[PDB]
């Protein structure tokens, strides 16, 4: 990303710049390692110790430790990693195009897949500050209101940001209302993160707090979402059944 | 694609409980495939359609290749008699590795009891323990006696020295050295390589966990006045099972695999004893309202079991379990230990007020446990299965 | 042992007599051996083997008898297990000199730092804390009646406990009046607080609150009305209001700390009482039982059983250990859970293991719980500085005295130490578990553990805590003996709220909810920097500083109103006062000096995000500002205010001044050439002129000399002590031979910081302000002395050193290129080049140098030169744009701005010197400005090309020449296909090809390829001109290039061509150290004691010594990446001298130069030179001669 005077002022721009910085570094590293593997398998490169262990891990499917400079699910194979890496770098290219041409403000209107980002919690922090700066509000008086919209590309308010790829585990979000589900996981269409001024309203008994875990391993917590309980369902059922939100599945 | 769309029973098969036993013919080939060819084609179809059943289908593939009774020995209980007497040489140690928290020394204790062979059991970990161990090893090698060395994972270097000593030593034909461990990476590779290894895992399930719990807790301890004490233990036992079995279904059950084990159970039993003794003050019976439910719930949620829990959502889950189980309502005749079990019918807490009644209720539990017993959805098992299936394939890649 | 203290002989008379007899025999034997030192002769001594065996037997017996005596003394006074054998021998041996025992009380006791003796020092009147708080014994302990150290020391400990118990009883009796009241008088409350010790004050208030709530709950149960609990809450709120009113006022530091502790206590008490909400009506309800409750029973005869502290099931007794004035912790829900879990583990006889990320308050919570129970807690830091050999002795001490032991991070121990300490902890914890065994006789309970191969009795009151940091788990033997607790997320919001409330802030909650997320933002949005610290400790320090700022604003307003006729009201001043502005001011004053240039806009952006509309206004310092402006004018530096040129540098020097005011040790960690040295020198001179206090600086490069030569060393054979450089400087100031104290002494280091030479400085930089020597002397840091580090980076610096020192980061944006251009032009217009010693002191003697404008023809010539150079040296001047292009070009060395700028300035100096020599050679026709202008413009272009592209290859030199041709209007040579760098600027403005100056020499038949014959070629004459230019100014010129290019021969030939020049070849290698340069100076130079000082000058008068160092790159770096000889050369070329390792005196160089040659740093075995060294050296890339030069030579 091309940093300019106005660009560095935007928290979203700074986040995306850090993301693409890390993405490019890993992209070239992995590509150079794969090129060395191709050269060895073609017969024109000698197997060094690092090359030998890398080839052994790729043949056995063990994820190389030199790779995965960001947070990844534990025990995941090399194929799952390269597929996810390709998707993440494609998202980074699309974000790069929007930032370079679409302008800085387009970064507000673009829908970001939290799974693709290396540090989505930094994205949530950026969004909060953005809202605070635009509305001249203090940062700590902002609380996150989540509205899942099934309408494609639903209108984005000034403080409403689009996020895709969210997966709801063991629940179905209908009309922004959760209902216990026996399905393995239900993909949330377009989750809208709205940063609203914090009120003194008492959390209703029909409100449940769900963790938004980074991946299916539930090892990294990104943030929490307050959802409404549909029908006569106890929140203790949501707690026991392990209902949660995953940035990536 | 064409076969999938054209088939009418494909949908019900995809929604079947055991699709691996009724996999439809969805492949095209010039000549009829041999039984192993049909087995591998079904294996591919199951992997594509119903990965959770892959393991089951993998066992079918092994059966269609190595016979229907290839694995059947493993489900049978281990018979250490012949193995230790013959398969094992006198100079080959019998390594008995359990999962952390499990014990395997009782197996060889009973083996020596039935074999009428004198065995000396020695707990390793202290220098006096080391001296007792090596002197008893010398006595047994010169006299053909059995040696037990418990928890030898605590002394890795001493294990290396023991392996070196055994390599040169020439034992008597009846000498048998058993070393019990809890499966640690600290165990030397040379000791594992130069010794027969037996891996012991507890039988999974709420019923087995509660049976192990009741057995460990002294009968006299659960029999002490007031008579309500036993019921408390039952709840505690149930709670322990409900969490430990839930640990199998991580990360859906618990966000991470905590070390809920015997130490927490002993601490909770001690807490129950102390607080119930303080409340009763010698009375033979106390009202269910008088029991310090708040004290027990708080100490188990923040101190006994909640100490290991660092996630706030795992702590919330633990608090919900404790608030559901440890109440006065648990002393009613209609208290429901687990609701919506299997989608119909729910577990009822036993009406008895004696330890033997609770153990009888545990022993008559149906052998149809589902994650609904633990509060989890019944599909959780499927998730576990599919994970294991993927895991198997990953392991099969590492053997390439 | 027997020649260290005279009283040791009195303690062990038999052993002393025995050793004297053995020593006689051994010395006779050693004299016999010294007569005939041959091994065969020694082996042939009659009965030598039997004599040595007898000596070994007897010596072993005495050593054992001594060990048994030490063990008996330790057993009599168990706290002696906390001091080593040497310390214990000092304690018992120095019985008469009681004042030597005061240095060991900190190890034995918790808060007892000293004991207060009588006038005759024969009666222990009482004890004292490190802060200064004292506790007078009800019945003083008499040393004369109990001469044995063990006896009277045990009596001191017992009287400590008894006094504390009685004073607590009195304090509780007094504070029950305040508890049972509706309006606490502030004066009476402050009097009570002043009367009693801080721990006793807090404990008495806790006891009073617990008694009131206990009585209330019982009353509520019978009455059925929550009135009693409401009254308790009201009383707590009234006392909190009184405490707030007191803490706004001006209080002594001890009373201020007591007030803060009381506020932290009462906030928690009010929170617990409010938690009235849950409608508790019984004293046995777990909502009350789970709270730590204090039941004081003064009628108990045993002091250790007078106060009971009960939490849930657990019930302990107050140990009544004097803790001094400790740091009370905000009782957050996480700390409440920690207290509950650890008390439950202690009651269950299990140890505690709080685990989590570093900085979550684990060991602090353990220590706070130990101090709440009146226990002595020892925290064992499990880092590399861990006393493994003393662990068993300390464990025995903990078992015997009933003290607590906390391990800071038990997983940081290596495998062997981890296993051994785990075994010891396991045996002690099994012994503790034995105490929960009913079968064991309670009446007679000698529970013992196997420690130090002996049966050590374990007191039931001791405990072991094992703090861990996952990412890991407890050792397998300790897993079943310890209760783990996840302390992973401290409640920073409540901590900040309570601390801000204790500092007088009325909007404590809002400010906390603002400052915690702000610190999270900075910790996650500022450049990853090692010196950055946004943790809980830094947040607490920021809050304390904000309280200080609030109080200083209040005092300023009060003083202003007192000067006027307006009435004074502290509460009114506090009310009409912005707390958010004070918080932002404290945050800025603490964090901005540590920020890099990129993070300041970020910091202010995040700040505005959290604090909207609140602006930070830097304090105005007009007096220091005008002094700084005068000094900068005197030193030709550029000054500016705010956004003006030099504004960033001036704000940096102001920040450095404020850091000097706050801390005694501090660091400048800007990159090379960022104005650090000029900043602190200008500040020193400005302070000199402003305050009137003389300023003296001691620049001590810590790597040009060894650690032994820096801190001194003592000979183990003869016990002869030598003062090191830093120790000599510190002792000189402490001696005050010439009233050193009356002068501001700054000890600047100006060298790389590593964890090897700062270990002895850690105690100096700490709050101790003390230097401990291997001799044993304890040198106290004087108040005027300021230890200052001027470094480039902190890659190899410990976090301890960084934390102990203030931080001022001098980013390269502080120093602007315009500022350096202005400095160069001012120096050129002011300082005459030809004048040396003369007109150098005349600059200082003349405030404005009136009447000395035409000092010399040199000065007029260079003033005219500065006029012609002025247009080019503008913000967008040719020089700037060329410098940007130079950065774009690739170079053989790591490019720095100041290396190129210094090379350019020296070339311009040589240009004006050439004008001078032309004027001298033609008196009749002075160089008219017309020709002078043309010549200077052309030479400016020449110097730009040779300074910016000197490192570059010929292609990049051509690229820079083409860029200059495109961006300039000066007439460049019109050669179609010849580079501009191939032309010389003659005396006239016209260019002339270098090939014209190349002669056609003829070599004789022999010596055809001699290693001293140099055929003059274009490259040779061009480089020789560059050498003459940069050696007229005595710069450390370096030629770099591929091997075989001709660096060594051209350098040697040009140096030998100069008549008054002694060339010394010093071939460097990886084994090269500064002692090579010292040997060279000893061989070729002499030291003379001039009145100014020691001067090192060549023995041959009227000659300059040049040290041709052939391979600058080769000297190997340390494991912290530093070439010591390169740092030595850098010191000798920057500061113009060094320090003798024998006299510890400054030696100024005279008539000594340095010249270097190198191969490219990318070559194997060559290390890149430091930027602080490359700043002074002009580097030239000596490439291969090329077809024409090769054709001519061969
Ligand atoms: N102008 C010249 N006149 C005569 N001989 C030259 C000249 N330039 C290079 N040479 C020859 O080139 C070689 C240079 O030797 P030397 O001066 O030791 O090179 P260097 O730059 O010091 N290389 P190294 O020290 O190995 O990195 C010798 O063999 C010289 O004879
Ligand atoms: N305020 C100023 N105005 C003009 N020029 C300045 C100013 N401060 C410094 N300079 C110039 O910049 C040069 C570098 O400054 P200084 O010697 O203080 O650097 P330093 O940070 O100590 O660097 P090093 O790491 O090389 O020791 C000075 O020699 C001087 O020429
Ligand atoms: N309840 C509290 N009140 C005040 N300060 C606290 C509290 N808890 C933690 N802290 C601060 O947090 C820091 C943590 O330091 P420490 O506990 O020594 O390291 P660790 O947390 O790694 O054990 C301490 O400086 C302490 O001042
Ligand atoms: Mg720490
Ligand atoms: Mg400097
Ligand atoms: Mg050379």
């Amino acid at each position: 990303l091309k940093r300019t005077v106005d660009n560095i002022k935007d928290p979203l721009f700074r986040f995306f710049e850090r993301e693409v910085k890390m993405g490019a570094r890993l992209l070239q590293d992995v590509r150079q390692d794969l090129a060395d593997v191709v050269q060895v398998c073609e017969g024109k490169k000698k197997q060094t110790n690092y090359l030998r262990t890398l080839i052994n891990e790729l043949v056995k499917g063990i994820l190389p430790r030199s790779w995965s400079h960001y947070t990844v699910p534990a025990g995941m194979t090399v194929i799952q990693w390269v597929s996810d890496f390709s998707e993440r770098i494609k998202q980074l290219q699309s974000v790069s195009q929007a930032a370079a041409s679409g302008g800085a403000k387009e970064l507000k209107n673009i829908h970001v897949c939290l799974g693709g980002l290396f540090v989505p919690e930094a994205y949530i922090t950026a969004t909060r500050q953005y809202v605070a700066q635009a509305n001249s509000w203090s940062l700590e008086e902002l609380c996150l209101e989540v509205i899942v919209t099934t309408s494609q590309s639903a209108t984005l308010d000034a403080c409403s940001f689009g996020v895709t790829g969210l997966k709801l585990q063991g629940a179905t979000c209908s009309n922004n209302k959760l209902s216990l589900s026996n399905a393995i996981s239900t993909v949330l269409p377009l989750t809208q993160l709205r940063w609203v001024k914090q009120t003194n309203a008492e959390k209703k008994a029909n409100v449940v707090t769900l963790p938004v875990y980074l991946n299916f391993t539930r090892a990294d917590l990104i943030f929490t979402v307050d959802f409404e309980i549909a029908t006569k369902e106890d929140p203790r059922s949501f707690y026991e059944r392990g209902v949660a939100v995953l940035c990536t599945e | 694609i064409a076969k999938v769309q054209a088939d009418e029973q494909f949908s019900i098969w995809l929604d079947s409980s055991s699709p691996e036993q009724t996999v439809p013919h969805l492949w095209s080939e010039e000549n009829p495939a041999t039984p192993i060819g049909q087995a591998i084609h079904r294996l591919l179809l199951i992997q594509a359609f119903r990965p959770d059943r892959l393991l089951a289908m993998a066992h079918v593939f092994v059966s269609t290749n190595l016979g229907e009774s290839f694995m059947s020995i493993m489900e049978q209980p281990l018979d250490l008699t012949h193995i230790v007497d013959t398969e094992v040489k006198p100079n080959t140690p019998v390594l008995m590795c359990s999962v952390p928290g499990y014990d395997a020394s009782g197996h060889v204790e009973d083996l020596a009891a039935e074999q009428n062979t004198q065995i000396t059991s020695i707990a390793i970990g202290s220098a006096e323990g080391f001296n007792q161990a090596d002197k008893a090893i010398n006595t047994a090698v010169k006299s053909g006696r059995w040696v037990m060395l418990k928890n030898v994972h605590l002394a890795p270097g001493w294990l290396m020295q023991l392996e070196k000593k055994l390599h040169s030593l020439q034992p008597h034909a009846c000498f048998r050295l058993f070393l019990t461990m809890e499966i640690n990476p600290k165990v030397p590779v040379n000791l594992l390589r130069a010794g027969r290894i037996f891996v012991f895992e507890p039988p999974p399930g709420v019923k087995a966990n509660m049976l192990r719990t009741f057995s460990s807790v002294p009968v006299s301890r659960i029999c002490k006045s007031p008579n309500e004490r036993a019921r408390l233990y039952f709840l505690l036992a149930w709670f322990h099972a409900i969490i430990q079995e839930r640990l199998r279904y991580a990360p859906l059950g618990w966000s991470k695999k905590y070390e809920f084990g015997e130490s927490d159970l002993r601490s909770a039993c001690d807490t129950v004893d102390t607080w119930l003794d303080d409340t009763a003050k010698g009375r033979q019976n106390i009202s269910p309202d008088k029991i310090p439910w708040s004290a027990l719930k708080t100490l188990m949620a923040q101190s006994i079991y909640g100490g290991r829990v660092d996630n706030e959502f795992d702590q919330r889950l633990l608090n919900t379990f404790l608030e559901r189980l440890f109440t006065t309502r648990s002393f009613d005749s209609e208290f429901k230990l687990a609701c919506k079990v299997d989608g119909h019918k729910d577990i009822q807490m036993p009406d008895g007020i004696r330890r033997e009644e609770f153990v009888q209720w545990v022993e008559l539990l149906p052998d149809t446990q589902t994650p609904s017993w633990l509060g989890l959805p019944n599909n959780a098992e499927r998730v576990l299965l599919t994970t294991q299936g993927v895991d198997m394939i990953s392991k099969m890649l590492k053997m390439q | 042992i027997f020649t260290g203290s005279a009283d040791i002989k009195h303690l062990l008379p038999v052993e002393t007599q025995r050793f004297q007899s053995i020593s006689t025999e051994f010395l006779a034997l050693m004299k016999k051996v010294s007569k005939s030192p041959l091994v065969m002769d020694v082996l042939n001594i009659q009965g030598v083997q039997r004599s040595l065996e007898r000596l070994a037997d007897l010596l072993g017996k005495i050593q054992k008898a001594l060990g048994e005596y030490l063990e008996r003394e330790r057993s009599s006074f168990p706290r002696f297990y906390f001091v080593g054998d040497e310390d214990l021998l000092e304690i018992i041996g120095n019985s008469k000199n009681v004042a030597k025992l005061q240095k060991h009380f900190k190890k034995m006791f918790a808060g007892v730092s000293s004991i207060i003796l009588s006038e005759d020092n024969s009666v222990v009147l009482g004890i004292s804390s490190r802060e200064g708080e004292e506790v007078t014994f009800k019945t003083p302990v008499s040393i004369t009646e109990h001469p044995k150290i063990n006896e009277w020391l045990t009596l001191v400990e017992k009287e400590m406990r008894v006094t504390l118990a009685k004073l607590l009883a009195e304090s509780v009796t007094e504070v029950e009046i305040f508890g049972k009241a509706t309006s606490i008088d502030p004066n009476t409350y402050i009097t009570w607080i002043d009367k009693y010790q801080a721990q006793l004050v807090v404990l008495s208030a806790q006891i009073a609150w617990s008694e009131n709530v206990e009585a209330a709950l019982s009353s509520i149960g019978g009455s059925g009305d929550s009135a009693p609990l409401q009254s308790v809450l009201s009383n707590v709120e009234v006392t909190l209001n009184v405490l707030a009113d007191s803490v706004l006022m001006e209080q002594p530091p001890l009373r201020r700390r007591k007030l803060e502790h009381l506020i932290t206590e009462l906030v928690h008490q009010r929170d617990v009482t409010r938690s009235i909400k849950s409608k508790i009506d019984n004293a046995k309800s777990f909502e009350w039982l789970s709270q730590m409750r204090f039941y004081f029973d003064p009628k108990q005869t045993d002091v250790l059983q007078q106060l009971s502290i009960q939490m849930a099931n657990a019930k302990f007794n107050y140990g009544f250990e004097y803790l001094g004035v400790q740091d009370k912790l905000v009782q957050t829900p996480l700390t409440d859970r920690c207290y509950l879990t650890m008390t439950q583990a202690l009651e269950a006889r299990l140890g505690g293991s709080p685990f989590g990320p570093a900085g979550t308050g684990k060991t602090e919570s353990v220590k706070a719980l130990g101090h709440q129970l009146g226990r002595f807690v020892l925290v064992f830091n499990c880092d590399e500085t861990f006393d493994f050999q003393a662990m068993g002795r300390i464990f025995v001490g903990l078992c015997q005295v009933g003290a607590w032991g906390c391990f800071d991070e038990f997983n940081r121990l290596e495998e062997r130490m981890l296993s051994a300490v785990s075994q010891q902890v396991q045996c002690i914890q099994e012994a503790l578990r034995e105490h929960s065994s009913p079968n064991h006789d309670k009446a007679s309970a000698p529970i013992t553990c196997e420690l130090l191969n002996k049966q050590v009795k374990v007191s039931p009151d001791m405990a072991i805590f094992i703090t861990m940091n996952p990412g890991s788990n407890l050792p397998d033997n300790l897993k079943k003996l310890f209760r783990s607790l996840a302390m992973t997320k401290p409640d920073r919001q409540l901590i900040a709220q309570v601390m801000l409330y204790s500092q007088g802030f009325r909007t404590a909650e809002v400010l906390a909810n603002k400052i915690v997320p702000f610190f999270k933002l900075c910790d996650e949005q500022l450049s990853s920097q090692s010196h950055y610290d946004f943790g809980l400790r830094a947040l607490k320090s920021v809050l304390v500083s904000a309280g200080n700022v609030k109080r200083e604003r209040i005092q300023k307003i009060k003083r202003e109103k007192e000067e006027r006729g307006e009435a004074v009201d502290e509460g009114e001043i506090a009310e009409n006062l912005p707390e958010q502005e004070i918080l932002i001011q404290s945050v800025c004053e603490t964090m901005v000096p540590k920020l890099v240039a990129e993070d300041i806009p970020l910091l202010f952006s995040l700040l505005s995000d959290v604090f909207p509309g609140v602006q930070y206004h830097r304090g105005e310092m007009t007096a220091l500002r005008e002094e700084l402006k005068k000094v900068c004018q005197e030193m030709y530096l550029t000054y500016g205010d705010g956004e003006e040129v030099g504004g960033m540098w001036v704000e940096k020097v102001l920040q450095l001044y404020q850091i000097t005011q706050i801390n005694h040790g501090l660091m400048m960690v800007g990159p090379s050439g960022s104005g650090k040295s000029m900043a602190w020198r200008v500040l020193l001179k400005a302070l000199e002129r402003l305050e009137g206090v003389e300023g003296v600086a001691h620049i001590i490069d810590p790597k040009a000399i060894s650690k032994d030569h820096l801190y001194g060393t003592l000979d183990p054979n003869t016990r002869e002590w030598t003062d090191g450089l830093f120790t000599h400087v510190l002792r000189k100031i402490i001696d005050n031979v010439r009233g050193e104290l009356q002068k501001r002494q700054w000890i600047v280091f100006d060298g790389d910081v590593d964890p090897e030479w700062v270990e002895n400085l850690n105690s100096v930089l700490d709050d101790n302000k003390l230097l401990t020597l291997p001799n044993g002397e304890r040198l106290s840091l004087p108040p005027n002395v300021r230890i200052m580090f001027e470094v480039q980076d902190l890659k190899y610096a410990t976090l301890a050193t960084v934390s102990r020192c203030g931080m001022v980061w001098f980013s390269e944006d502080v120093l602007s290129t315009d500022m350096i251009f202005n400095n160069f032009l001012a120096r050129l217009r002011s300082i005459p080049l030809d004048e040396g010693e003369d007109e150098a002191q005349r600059r200082r003697k003349g405030k404005e140098d009136e009447g000395e404008e035409a000092a010399s023809p040199m000065l007029q010539i260079q003033r005219d030169a500065a006029t012609t150079l002025q247009p080019y040296f503008t913000p967008n001047g040719l020089v700037t744009k060329a410098l940007e292009h130079a950065f774009k070009l690739e170079h053989i060395m790591d490019l720095t701005r100041l290396r190129c700028l210094g090379s350019l300035f020296s070339m311009l100096h040589q240009a004006c010197r050439n004008v001078a020599q032309y004027n001298a050679n033609h008196p009749d026709f002075p160089m008219q400005m017309e020709q002078l202008e043309r010549y200077i413009q052309r030479y400016l272009v020449y110097a730009i090309l040779w300074s910016l592209s000197g490192d570059s290859r010929l292609k990049m030199r051509a690229e820079l020449g083409e860029y200059i041709r495109r961006i300039t209007t000066v007439p460049l040579p019109a050669a179609p296909n010849i580079p501009i760098i191939d032309y010389e600027v003659s005396i006239s403005g016209e260019w002339s090809p270098w090939q014209a100056k190349v002669p056609q020499i003829e070599v004789e038949t022999h010596k055809v390829a001699a290693p001293d014959v140099v055929v003059p070629t274009l490259d040779t004459v061009r480089h020789e001109a560059l050498l003459y230019t940069w050696l007229a100014e005595h710069k450390p010129l370096v030629l770099c290039g591929p091997p075989g290019s001709g660096k060594t021969m051209t350098l040697f030939s040009a140096l030998r061509a100069l008549p008054d020049m002694e060339v010394v070849g010093l071939n460097f290698s990886s084994a090269t150290t500064p002692e090579l340069l010292l040997k060279t100076f000893d061989h070729y130079c002499e030291y003379r004691r001039t009145p100014n000082g020691v001067v090192l000058a060549p023995v041959q008068l009227g000659k300059w010594l040049v040290l041709f160092c052939d391979e600058i790159n080769l000297p190997d770096m340390d494991k912290y990446g530093t070439q010591r000889v390169i740092s030595f050369i850098r010191q000798m070329v920057e500061h113009g001298g060094f320090y003798r390792t024998s006299d510890q005196t400054w030696v100024k160089l005279e008539r000594i130069q340095f010249v270097g040659a190198c191969n490219p740093p990318t070559d194997p075995g060559r290390k890149p030179l430091s930027h602080r060294f490359l700043r002074h050296v002009p580097v030239v890339y000596v490439d291969y001669p090329g077809p024409a030069s090769l054709t001519q030579i061969y």
